[PDB]
């Protein structure tokens, strides 16, 4: 109990220190890049070991560190429970932000301000740290927030770009709507528990615990892309792609599923919560990958197949299979990270074009980064054994061999389908077909900060679901009995969705013009969810803020009654009061009947 | 066929003002030009001539603060659905808002009365 | 640390049986670890020991009068309901440290037991509930300005209807 | 090889 | 029209004093302003303050109250008594009115 | 040199000038001073507590 | 980004925008090079079918046809180069792309290096004070009178003279 | 506490008989001084609470007011130095009496034990707030800034005083801690109701309650910045400690004759967040969301629960150097370009790349940026309320979502598009405002790191 403890903070010491460096003085002096890349391996090196210590183990921890108040029977302290989840993430996100770290001191160079993007990933790296491994809500809300701002500050590095901006507060504002609940939920503890703490928590398993659920599930949603509050990832493709990779392809995305997973002790017994995922993920696998069948930019198709997986996970969340959840988490990030990767090189090679229609014959100008687009493509289908099958396999067995909702049930394998079909598209129109893009050509691939971390994602690719799957403990039975049509459907669907776009796409050819259509049109404008929505809510929102507020009550009531009608009033009684003139007769008038009053009020009163 | 919105406002390919070649419509595009184009020469003068230390005004963003913010009382006019919008817009929402918040608190306050309520662990307040 | 307010239960730790014949890391890490982490850490607090055991110094936990309480506290003088009123505040806080110390016994029964909390880590609940319960009759619904008036109106509030309830 | 235009910084 | 001076302008400071802080143009006085502020308020007030502050003991009883605590569960789990009790005032003492 | 410096005995000055007031309002008040029912002592080690 | 609109645009420029407007989307439908010859042929072959009419009633009519089915004809998600409006690069070095004027405030322990440059660019001031008096009289006196003006500007005519407000044009920053 | 009056009534003469080079400098190493001598307030080692005389007190919920106060000061020196630079000795020295007297009485207003003085004081509040505001403002307007200033707080405070002297007839004092011991329940009578009314409006008013909110957006755009400063972080919280104080006799009519208030507070909270979209002048913005900010205290105390009093005085402490914090921001470029508004200036965080970041964290807090008091105050706040009726994170969640719309709106219209290139005046950051915010955040750091100084009288 001295040597996990030790580990799990020394990571923690680490990535702190090049922030050290960031304040000192030594910037100017020092390769920074290669120092944090350094720090980044170090720390991966150290995480690795309460990886083994658990797998042989399977001993869980709890860690208090430091006492921050006492308010009246609630204390809060920095608290981290190290489980399978935390320690097997950590891995994984250490494992991905050292590629991502080296590849982007390759694709940032003649950015003067490559230290501050440095910094910034490692402080979104530290955040989503804390997320994972908190075992507290008030720490785990400084993660969540911590990452919705790190997000801000990366989605916004050209901040003359009049749209990256737009993109984040976007992002700020579903995810405080995603707050909400999150607050909600906290409110919600702190009363009926008295706590905030993973295991006193715990000991709400009899009660009724719906509303704290509903507001998880906000939350979740919010920080994860479903179909209420999607739109904010594929317009997170305004930042550069290396944090196109991290932020929204293997973190701060799964944030939401790590929620839930952490509180599956209290999704078991609901059946209004679980129907409502199940009924919700399923979703979002359709209504993203249709959007991911006719969109032009790596960048958006990648993001959409994103949330399509995320969709996907929420699904096995809603059939009760949490373990798998996390498993398809962590299986995600190495081909989901690879896939930005091998974009953001073809991009840099090419003068910064994302659109696939002005690029072709990559399989022969650039195999490095084909064969590994392949692999990454392959891997996310579900090919037999490359980290995808150990997950979806599972996942798509269980979903139809559960009492489930058998819509969903059709949509999820509809998308799985859509899955394969936007890969092939993909595969065609980059490194298929003929080169359509400019004639001047100076590709260059042979520089290790770009060979090495993609070489490393595809040894992930390929070998982390065995290593994974083969090592971790069984925490669910699964069913291996069934019918041939249940057991191969995932494998046969993708492969009846690899032939499909082949025909489709071969169709692309044959001279026969394009008739626009009302269906690849919604497609394409993504169900006009957007270009609707941020149309009308601003609108009336601020129509109201002004017209109605400031104008109305503020500026134009608020005044007319209390101060204005005080000044009228004292002016006119002023003007009245004041009007006199120096005439002796009618001041002698007035004197006089002041005498009569007063003696008729004695005279009467008496 | 397109269906304009002030939301997706009509192009000016489809407005047939445009395609109009009557000389009121060129005098008056001519007309506005030459405006534009003596403000920019005004500007211009300002913004590269040297000797100039300070920064450029904006009368029109001068006007248009003044205006949102100062010349709205001394033409207010009361009028009838201007007292009704403000009247509503200023009560309405408080009373909704307090008959839920009352029938709640009187709903719990009897439960609590009745004892028929489950306030195990409540220990803060 | 006193293992009766913080029970603390003992480690039904195994054997290890390396049923195989490839290495275990852990083992030889560890070693590693006692050798070049422990061992001047080690020596290192031993010095401070030897510093402190040379000067050493002694506190002590500072008791407290028992004064009268509200109950023959007149109504309106002031001297004794100064009095009163801070024993009762000392009291409440330290009633509060009662419950944390109960809720920080909880918990690590909760992390302890794992899946067997269900059914290992009930005396504990037990114990909670009815500290609960007994917090609840003392201090829930004072508000802001409690004190030990308002907690006495509580109690005569709470055993006029007890006194009814026995009565029939 | 050319100029990039910064302001101070030094203050 | 009437008789009023003109409107001043704009004054660089940095022309004169590229070394300037911001409180005067006397360079030696913005110098020792900057200085006794920095003094003062960053290397005495925040750190002594700070020190002071975290070496206050005990604040408002929170640690007292805590040892108490565990004093007072030992003796009552010990001698068997209940950890705390639903009513604070023995009733004995107390004088109920009869209806 | 004084007419300039000589402005640094006024703000100690009235730092003392407070400590010395407040010493005369606690020579007041004197009462209760070892009449209170929870720190009653006994006076052995000394001759005045407060 | 040079020049600016005429007061309006003529009938020939419309329908050069049309086509080419038009390209482009038939671009971005067809991805192949081989489509996108074909077809623009057979819609240069649409549009040289009335190019020797006159018309001006029923070219606008026709005008006026062609943009409608453009509308109901585009494509709606088409190619935008990267450093263009729409694309993935528009006004993003905008950050770098700091002003002149930055560096009247530099400190002269900064400006110290790069010492042959800042003996230019005051130089290029000295160039500056003296080229601006003659820049207002030549745009006083080859004023229009008769009320119309518009956005352009002349050049110098004389050896030494500058073309009249080019401080801004020139001294711009780069793109990258 | 003496030992904290005498030395802020002897910065006078320094000040005046200082000569005309070194009273600057002087006086602000001193205020520094007093800053650092009134942390002996928080040497509290029991629960029993400080008495120095019969005329004085401290308590958890009145140091920290007072420390508050205490560091303002050099603030405000340091940032009214620039402006009434050219000035005159002599209206420079005035300026500095104005902001010490200030100081004595607000010290003495929170250390105060009776109604009256503390009544005399808060009343005392306005000579010199009125004498900066419209001697030294900038506009026309700021005479009826300080008309609307002054006779809100008058006729706000009148009835107050009634009701003070119907007490000390019907009781025998004013004394605080024996109105609590001997405090009575009342008869829920209307001659009660009335006079919780007077006890109420005066600080209701001083503290903006939405509808009475029509003094201090005016006084902050027309005021300079060490008004607006004081103003946003102790004058608003004058109200908040009168009401804390005052609240425990008016037992048990609060229960009932507090719904409109809460009602008031949760609306306008709303009503106002809004506004601080549309706003075009950065100081007015700043000033409805100190308004927004304000109504959550307002409906904290209305309730009446320990949680929320908690949140009330940290959001008290943190909202105050909060909104100094950016109301001195915006001072820096008002300085530079003499305009308010906020869309004209933008693309910065070029030149200013530093004061970005300041700008960025006031945001940052001011959204409620965890860990942080800002955050600590409002989810307690939004607890108790959660309690008290559970519909009202409804709108607790929609302010929330405004507040972190013009926050970054804030930001986005100054630090985040491109550059007014046309903008030849802006002499570049002095360390002397870089001292100012950092002075403003580093506190904020360390309140968070020990926020049980904060927490208030229940904790
Ligand atoms: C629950 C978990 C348990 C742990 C809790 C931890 C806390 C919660 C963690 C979650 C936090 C969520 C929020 C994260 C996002 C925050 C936003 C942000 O990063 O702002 C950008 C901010 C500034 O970066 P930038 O935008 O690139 O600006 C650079 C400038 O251009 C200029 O560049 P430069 O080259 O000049 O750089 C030199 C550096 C120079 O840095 C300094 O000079 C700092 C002074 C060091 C003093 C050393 C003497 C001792 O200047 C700066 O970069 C920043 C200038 C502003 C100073 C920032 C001061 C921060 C507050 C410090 C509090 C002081 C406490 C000690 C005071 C002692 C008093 C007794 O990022 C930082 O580098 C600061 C790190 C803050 C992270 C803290 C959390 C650590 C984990
Ligand atoms: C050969 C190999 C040799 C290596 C062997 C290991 C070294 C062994 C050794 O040297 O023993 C030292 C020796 C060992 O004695 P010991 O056995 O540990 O006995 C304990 C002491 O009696 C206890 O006395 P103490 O109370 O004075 O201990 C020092 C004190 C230090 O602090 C102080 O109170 C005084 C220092 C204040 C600094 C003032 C100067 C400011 C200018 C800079 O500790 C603290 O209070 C920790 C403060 C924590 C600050 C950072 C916390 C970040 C929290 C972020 C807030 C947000 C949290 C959100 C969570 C939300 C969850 C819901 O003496 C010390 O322990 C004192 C070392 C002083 C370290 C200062 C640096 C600590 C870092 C933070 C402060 C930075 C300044
Ligand atoms: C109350 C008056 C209010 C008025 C405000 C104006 C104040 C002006 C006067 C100057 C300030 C005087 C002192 C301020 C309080 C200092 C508190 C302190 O001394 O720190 C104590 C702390 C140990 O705390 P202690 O109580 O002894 O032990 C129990 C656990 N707290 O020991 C320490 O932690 C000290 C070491 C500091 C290290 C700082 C490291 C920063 C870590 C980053 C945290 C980031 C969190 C914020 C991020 C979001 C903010 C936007
Ligand atoms: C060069 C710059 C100098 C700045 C100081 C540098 C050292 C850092 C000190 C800062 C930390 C302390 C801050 C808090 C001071 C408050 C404590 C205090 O002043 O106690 C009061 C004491 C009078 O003690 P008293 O019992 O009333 O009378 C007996 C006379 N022997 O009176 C005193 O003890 C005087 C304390 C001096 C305060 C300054
Ligand atoms: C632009 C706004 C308008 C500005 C102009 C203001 C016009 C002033 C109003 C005209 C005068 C009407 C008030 C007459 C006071 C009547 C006496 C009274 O109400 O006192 C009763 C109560 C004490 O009664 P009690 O102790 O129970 O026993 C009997 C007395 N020993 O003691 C009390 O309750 C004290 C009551 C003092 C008066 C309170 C006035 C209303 C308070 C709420 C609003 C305050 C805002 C300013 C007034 C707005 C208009 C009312």
């Amino acid at each position: 109990m001295n040597i996990f403890t030790t580990s799990i903070l020394l990571i923690f010491i680490l990535l702190l220190s090049p922030i050290l460096i960031s304040m000192s003085n030594l910037i100017k002096h020092i390769n920074f890049p290669l120092y944090t890349t350094t720090s980044i391996k170090f720390s991966f090196i150290i995480s690795l070991l309460p990886l083994l210590m658990f797998f042989h183990n399977n001993m869980e921890y709890m860690i208090t560190t430091w006492h921050w108040v006492t308010m009246n029977s609630m204390e809060l302290k920095m608290s981290f429970k190290t489980d399978f989840f935390s320690i097997l993430f950590t891995s994984v996100a250490l494992f991905v932000t050292w590629s991502i770290m080296q590849f982007s001191s390759w694709y940032m160079h003649s950015d003067p301000n490559i230290n501050r993007f440095i910094k910034y990933l490692t402080l979104f790296l530290i955040t989503m740290l804390i997320l994972t491994s908190a075992n507290n809500m008030f720490q785990l809300f400084i993660g969540w927030e911590g990452v919705g701002i790190m997000s801000f500050l990366l989605i916004g590095w050209w901040y003359g770009r009049t749209d990256a901006n737009t993109a984040a507060l976007q992002a700020i504002l579903y995810n405080r709507i995603g707050d909400i609940g999150f607050i909600l939920a906290m409110v919600w503890f702190s009363l009926n528990m008295n706590s905030w703490e993973l295991q006193q928590i715990m000991f709400s398993n009899n009660n009724d615990n719906l509303i704290p659920l509903m507001g998880l599930l906000i939350a979740a949603t919010g920080k994860s892309a479903q179909f209420g509050l999607h739109p904010w990832l594929p317009s997170a493709m305004e930042g550069p792609t290396p944090v196109s990779a991290l932020l929204h392809s293997s973190t701060m995305v799964v944030a939401g599923i790590f929620l839930l997973v952490r509180f599956h002790p209290l999704t078991t017994n609901n059946n209004f919560i679980l129907t409502t995922m199940l009924c919700l993920g399923a979703l979002t696998t359709l209504f993203t990958a249709i959007c991911a069948l006719t969109q032009n930019d790596i960048k958006k198709i990648i993001a959409f197949s994103t949330s399509s997986q995320l969709g996907l996970m929420m699904v096995t969340l809603g059939m009760n299979q949490p373990h798998l959840a996390f498993l398809h988490i962590c299986t995600h990030a190495f081909f989901k990270a690879m896939l930005f990767m091998c974009s953001g090189s073809i991009i840099h090679s090419l003068a910064d074009e994302q659109d696939i229609r002005k690029m072709g014959n990559i399989t022969k100008i650039m195999p490095f980064t084909s064969s590994c687009l392949v692999i990454g493509s392959l891997a996310l289908t579900g090919m037999p054994f490359l980290t995808g099958f150990y997950s979806k396999d599972l996942i798509i067995e269980a979903i139809n061999t559960c009492n489930t909702n058998a819509w969903a049930l059709l949509i999820t394998l509809i998308a799985t389908s859509m899955t394969a079909m936007y890969s092939m598209r993909i595969i065609y129109f980059v490194t298929m077909t003929k080169p359509r893009f400019p004639p001047l050509i100076s590709i260059n691939e042979n520089d290790p900060d770009l060979m090495n971390p993609i070489k490393r994602l595809a040894f992930g690719s390929i070998f982390a679901g065995f290593v994974i799957s083969y090592n971790i403990p069984p925490t669910s039975i699964p069913v291996l009995t069934m019918p041939w049509f249940l057991k191969t459907t995932a494998l046969i669907i993708s492969v009846l969705g690899f032939l499909i776009a082949l025909e489709l796409n071969n169709l692309t050819m044959k001279l026969s013009m394009n008739k626009a259509n009302p269906y690849s049109s919604f497609s394409t404008l993504l169900g006009f969810f957007p270009s609707i929505i941020h149309r009308i809510t601003p609108m009336k929102s601020l129509n109201l803020s002004l017209k109605t507020s400031l104008t109305l009550l503020d500026l134009i009531w608020l005044e007319k009654t209390i101060p204005k009608s005080t000044s009228t009033l004292h002016t006119n009684m002023t003007t009245l009061t004041t009007n006199q003139k120096g005439l002796i007769k009618l001041y002698f008038m007035s004197f006089l009947i002041n005498i009569i009053l007063i003696i008729i009020l004695y005279s009467i009163n008496l | 066929k397109y269906k304009p919105a002030p939301l997706a406002t009509l192009p000016s390919t489809l407005d047939p003002a445009e395609y109009d070649v009557s000389p009121e419509t060129r005098r008056a595009q001519v007309e506005r030009l030459s405006i534009r184009a003596r403000l920019k020469r005004e500007y211009l003068l300002q913004y590269n001539d040297p000797k100039r230390v300070s920064h450029i005004e904006d009368p029109a963003l001068i006007r248009w603060t003044y205006a949102r913010s100062a010349n709205i009382y001394p033409n207010f006019r009361p009028t009838p659905k201007n007292s009704l919008l403000g009247a509503v817009a200023g009560f309405g929402p408080l009373i909704f808002w307090y008959y839920v918040f009352k029938t709640d608190r009187d709903r719990k306050e009897r439960l609590i009365q009745e004892g028929k309520l489950d306030r195990k662990f409540n220990i803060s307040y | 640390w006193d293992k009766d307010v913080y029970p603390e239960p003992p480690s039904r730790t195994p054997a290890p049986s390396p049923q195989t014949s490839l290495p275990n890391p852990i083992t030889y890490l560890t070693k590693a670890y006692d050798l070049v982490v422990d061992w001047p850490v080690t020596l290192v607090r031993e010095f401070i020991e030897r510093q402190h055991a040379k000067n050493r110094t002694y506190y002590y936990h500072r008791q407290y009068r028992r004064v009268p309480d509200i109950t023959e506290c007149k109504e309106g003088d002031v001297l004794c309901i100064y009095e009163a009123e801070m024993q009762w505040r000392r009291d409440f806080k330290v009633d509060q440290e009662i419950m944390n110390i109960i809720q920080e016994r909880l918990k690590a029964c909760q992390q302890r037991e794992g899946e067997n909390y269900q059914q290992n880590c009930a005396k504990e609940l037990e114990q909670f509930t009815k500290v609960t319960k007994a917090y609840q009759d003392r201090y829930l619904d004072l508000g802001a300005y409690y004190s030990a008036r308002k907690c006495l109106a509580k109690q005569k509030q709470r055993m006029l209807e007890e006194r009814k309830a026995a009565r029939q | 090889r050319l100029f990039v235009v910064k302001p101070s910084l030094y203050y | 029209q009437w008789q009023e001076d003109p409107e001043p302008e704009d004054e660089n400071v940095y022309a004169k004093n590229p070394d300037f802080h911001g409180y005067d143009s006397d360079p030696v006085v913005d110098v020792w302003n900057m200085r006794a502020v920095f003094f003062f308020g960053f290397s005495i007030v925040l750190v002594f303050g700070t020190t002071f502050v975290a070496y206050v003991p005990d604040y408002r009883m929170q640690e007292w109250a805590r040892r108490e605590a565990e004093r007072l569960v030992k003796y009552r789990e010990v001698n068997g008594l209940p950890i705390m009790e639903s009513n604070y005032f023995d009733p004995s003492k107390i004088q109920l009115p009869e209806d | 040199l004084l007419r300039e410096h000589w402005v640094h005995i006024l703000v100690p000055a009235g730092f003392v000038f407070g400590c010395y007031l407040d010493r005369k309002d606690d020579e007041k008040l004197t009462a209760f001073r070892n009449k209170s029912m929870l720190f009653q002592r006994e006076l052995r080690p000394n001759e005045e507590v407060t | 980004a040079f020049c600016a609109p005429p007061a309006y645009l003529t009938h020939q420029q419309k329908v050069l925008r049309l086509y080419k407007r038009a390209l482009r989307h038939l671009e971005s439908w067809c991805i192949h090079r081989d489509k996108y010859r074909y077809f623009a042929c057979l819609m240069r072959a649409r549009f040289e079918e009335h190019k020797n009419e006159k018309d001006m009633m029923r070219a606008t009519q026709l005008l006026r046809e062609a943009e409608e089915e453009f509308w109901q004809n585009q494509h709606p998600q088409p190619y935008i180069f990267p450093d263009s409006p729409g694309g993935t690069s528009f006004e993003r070095y905008e950050c770098y792309k700091v002003p002149e004027w930055c560096l009247d405030y530099w400190h002269p322990s900064e400006k110290a290096m790069y010492p042959d440059y800042f003996s230019k660019r005051e130089q290029w001031k000295k160039l500056r004070m003296e080229s601006w008096d003659r820049e207002v009289k030549q745009l006083q006196e080859e004023t229009s009178p008769d009320g119309i003006m518009t956005e352009a500007l002349p050049p110098a005519r004389r050896e030494g003279d500058l073309p009249p407000l080019w401080w801004h044009i020139v001294t711009r920053p780069r793109e990258r | 506490m003496l030992k904290i009056i005498l030395p802020s009534l002897m910065l006078l003469p320094l000040t005046w008989l200082s000569s005309p080079k070194k009273t600057w400098t002087n006086v602000t190493s001193y205020s520094f001084l007093i800053s650092l001598t009134s942390l002996t307030l928080l040497w509290q080692t029991d629960e029993n609470y400080k008495n120095f005389s019969n005329m004085f007190s401290s308590d958890p919920l009145s140091t920290p007011l007072i420390i508050l106060t205490a560091w303002l000061l050099p603030l405000m020196l340091m940032a009214s130095q620039n402006h009434l630079k050219k000035d005159n000795n002599v209206l420079q020295k005035l300026y500095i009496s104005m902001l010490i007297s200030l100081q004595i009485l607000l010290i003495m207003t929170f250390s105060a034990t009776e109604l009256i003085m503390f009544y005399i004081l808060f009343e005392a509040t306005l000579i010199p707030t009125l004498i900066i505001i419209t001697r030294w403002g900038n506009q026309t307007e700021r005479l009826n800034a300080g008309i609307y200033f002054l006779f809100y707080t008058l006729i706000g405070s009148i009835p107050l005083l009634i009701a003070l002297i119907l007490i000390q007839n019907h009781v025998g004092t004013l004394n605080l801690m024996i109105l609590s011991f001997t405090t009575h329940t009342l008869d829920a009578s209307w001659s009660n109701n009335l006079l919780w009314l007077a006890c109420m409006m005066a600080f209701l008013i001083k503290m903006p309650l939405y509808g009475v909110h029509l003094w201090l957006p005016k006084a902050h755009v027309e005021a300079p910045i060490a008004g607006s400063m004081i103003l946003a972080a102790i004058l608003l919280k004058l109200g908040s400690y009168g009401m804390i104080r005052i609240s425990i006799i008016l037992d048990p009519l609060t229960k009932y004759m507090a719904y409109p208030f809460i009602l008031l507070s949760l609306w306008g909270m709303i009503m106002t967040s809004s506004i601080c979209l549309r706003q075009t002048d950065l100081k007015s913005l700043i000033a409805y969301s100190s308004v927004s900010h304000m109504a959550l205290v307002i409906a904290s105390i209305m309730i009446q629960t320990p949680w929320s009093f908690m949140g009330a005085t940290m959001l008290m402490i943190a909202h105050g150097l909060t909104s100094s914090l950016l109301f001195c921001l915006a001072n820096s470029n008002y300085e530079r370009i003499h305009s308010r508004t906020m869309i004209m200036a933008r693309g910065l965080q070029m030149v200013f790349p530093l004061m970005a970041t300041w700008w960025l964290m006031a945001s940052l807090a001011n959204l409620a940026l965890p860990p942080s008091i800002n955050l600590m105050g409002e989810l307690f706040i939004t607890m108790s309320l959660f309690s008290w009726s559970n519909f009202t994170i409804i709108l607790m969640g929609i302010n929330i979502i405004i507040t972190g719309m013009y926050s970054m709106y804030m930001i986005i219209t100054t630090q985040r598009g491109k550059l007014t290139n046309h903008m030849i005046n802006l002499q570049p950051s002095h360390t002397r405002e870089l001292t100012l915010m950092a002075l403003h955040m580093i506190p904020l750091i360390l309140l968070t790191t020990s926020p049980k100084l904060i927490t208030g009288l229940t904790m």
